[PDB]
């Protein structure tokens, strides 16, 4: 179940 | 997690191909399916893709 909320993800 | 974000490393440029605006959104979206599901993930281009188009349209609606 996929999730409009999850937190953004943010590369290095 | 320091896990979790090597995953997201590995998985984030692939992602980026396919959606260079939102590759960041899609990715923590991505990160969080289940174990297996993120293996899959990893080890199939048209499983991605899937996954990716997916996280798409739950954004835009």
């Amino acid at each position: 179940k996929l999730s409009v909320n999850a937190p953004e993800f943010y590369p290095s | 997690g320091s896990h979790r974000q090597a995953l997201g490393e590995r998985l984030y440029p692939r992602v980026q191909a396919m959606q260079p605006a939102f590759a960041s959104k899609i990715t923590g979206m991505l990160l969080e399916l289940s174990p297996a599901q993120l293996l899959l993930l990893l080890a199939s281009e048209d499983s991605l893709r899937a996954r990716v188009e997916e996280a798409m349209e739950l954004i835009v609606a």
